[PDB]
């Protein structure tokens, strides 16, 4: 079903320039199915690419293979974890002898941890784990072809991610303790997305919840499938228009800092109201050292009112509430921030993201089927300074 | 009753995420599109991409293992 294709120096330059000019750090996946007679990785095509990139002064990080747990299905070739590990060691030797001898190497980009995948990951990390800078794995909640609207809103679907992350850390803790763990490819639904779902406001419950859980659980980097592309899980559609998940992603970047804290609901039912707490992003000029960013998802069909604990119950709070632009409700491709539709000013200009200051001492209103950020100003939290 | 009280832990950071915590991909299959150059050259698309910096851009997917580099191709 998948055939080999070639790509050119030109394609490489296109990709690199896109990344470089957008301020992004490129990670390039190398082809792991080029095999010698004895089933070793044949590195000779990678060698050509490396020399080319070295010759252009390109600053690039590397991966080798994608979803190697599926190679049998996809290409009728089976590569066990041990061997894949040895293959990564060989890549690491080529990198060390190149113009960027300190380039980073990530892998093995396995699927989510079913029995056979967990065995492949464990054997890989025993064999090759010394040469990787982070461990990458992939996650999707659903199949794009069968996903329903209720699936995208169901806390029992959202909660399955938790056991996947636990299982990955169980494998990593038993083989390379302390090694950083990244989600190397992740989204709502595999197979290109679910249509009028993966590209709508409704997709944001899975995306924001995954970001909150990932940060809370010790995942260091989360790579969203895809920025731009054929699949409906794209952040930016075929006409170069941003979809709701783009705007959610931009707001998350502006408000959420690197230090992860914890929020939790007092009541016994913790399924439908989901809450996360970080220090406020220190690059945001509106806020100051010690401020907190809370974010919350309301999967109840009524408005909930959140009360902040002492010593934050009378602080000035800025609300950043996202809701769909009508008439299509959760199936909308347009979104409003505190009642103002989010749209590019022009092709070179993003809009400001405007807060709604709340009255000090008021509870935090979160409408049905919505998500919001809240910045607690003058929180003076020492852990954040 | 629709009022929910929160408990916060603020004593110390529980984890530290990368500044590039929210990163993105481009599927390797996009490189088979004849318009690859036109698409990633889009100034509008680069403006949107810049909005997410700092971030990793991972070029990868099923097609990763069916792509061969050809230094003679134009
Ligand atoms: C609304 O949701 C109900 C179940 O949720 C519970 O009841 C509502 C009123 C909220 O208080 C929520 O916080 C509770 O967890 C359903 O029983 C009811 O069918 C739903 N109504 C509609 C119109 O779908
Ligand atoms: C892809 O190319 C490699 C090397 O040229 C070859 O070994 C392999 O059989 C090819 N696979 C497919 C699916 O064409
Ligand atoms: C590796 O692949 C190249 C290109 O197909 C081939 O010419 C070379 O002989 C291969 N090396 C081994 C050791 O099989
Ligand atoms: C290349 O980019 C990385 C980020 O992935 C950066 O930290 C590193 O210092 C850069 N190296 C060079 C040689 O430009
Ligand atoms: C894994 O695969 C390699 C390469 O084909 C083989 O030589 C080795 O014996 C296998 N190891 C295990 C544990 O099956
Ligand atoms: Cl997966
Ligand atoms: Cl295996
Ligand atoms: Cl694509």
């Amino acid at each position: 079903k998948f055939k080999n294709s070639t790509y050119s120096r030109s394609s490489v330059d296109v990709l690199y320039t896109f990344a470089n000019c957008s301020g992004l750090d490129l990670i390039f996946g190398l082809n792991a199915l080029l095999r010698t007679a004895d089933l070793q990785w044949n590195s000779s095509n990678a060698q050509l690419l490396l020399d080319y990139c070295s010759s252009k002064g390109y600053n690039i990080s590397w991966e080798l293979g994608n979803e190697p747990n599926s190679f049998l299905k996809k290409a009728d070739i089976f590569i066990n974890g041990s061997q894949l590990g040895e293959d990564f060691i060989q890549l690491h030797k080529l990198l060390r002898k190149s113009t960027f001898k300190n380039a980073k190497l990530y892998g093995p980009d396995v699927g989510q941890p079913r029995r056979k995948t967990a065995k492949m990951l464990k054997s890989f990390l025993k064999a090759g784990g010394e040469v990787i800078d982070s461990v990458t794995w992939h996650h999707y909640y659903l199949n794009g072809r069968t996903a329903t609207r209720e699936d995208f809103l169901n806390p029992d679907v959202l909660d399955i991610f938790i056991s996947s992350v636990q299982k990955v850390f169980q494998v990593v803790e038993s083989t390379r303790p302390g090694k950083k763990v990244w989600l190397g490819e992740t989204s709502s639904a595999y197979g290109g997305g679910a249509p009028l779902l993966s590209d709508t406001f409704a997709a944001g419950f899975m995306w924001l919840d995954k970001l909150g859980l990932s940060a809370r659980m010790g995942i260091e980097v989360v790579m969203r499938q895809v920025f731009f592309g054929a699949g409906n899980y794209h952040l930016v559609d075929e006409n170069f228009d941003p979809l709701p998940d783009y705007w959610l992603s931009l707001l998350f970047k502006k408000l959420v800092g690197t230090k992860v804290l914890m929020a939790s609901v007092q009541g016994s039912k913790r399924r439908k109201l989901r809450v996360y707490l970080h220090c406020t992003n220190t690059d945001n000029p509106r806020y100051k050292e010690g401020d907190l960013t809370l974010y919350a998802i309301n999967l109840h069909n009524v408005t909930k009112y959140l009360r902040l604990p002492y010593p934050f119950s009378n602080k000035q709070v800025d609300k950043y509430l996202l809701r769909p632009l009508g008439p299509h409700g959760l199936l909308s491709k347009s979104v409003q921030l505190n009642g103002l539709t989010l749209k590019m000013v022009d092709d070179q200009t993003l809009p400001p993201l405007m807060e709604k200051p709340l009255r000090p001492g008021s509870s935090l209103g979160l409408p049905a089927f919505s998500y919001s950020f809240f910045v607690i100003r003058n929180a003076k939290v020492a852990a954040c300074i | 009753q629709d009022v929910v009280d929160l408990d916060f832990f603020t004593q110390e950071p529980l984890h530290l995420v990368s500044p590039s915590f929210l990163s993105v991909t481009i599927d390797a299959n996009l490189a088979t599109d004849p318009r690859f150059l036109i698409l990633l050259g889009s100034p509008k698309l680069r403006t949107l991409a810049r909005g997410l910096s700092p971030a990793y851009l991972r070029f990868g997917g099923t097609k990763t293992d069916f792509l061969i580099f050809d230094p003679k191709k134009e």
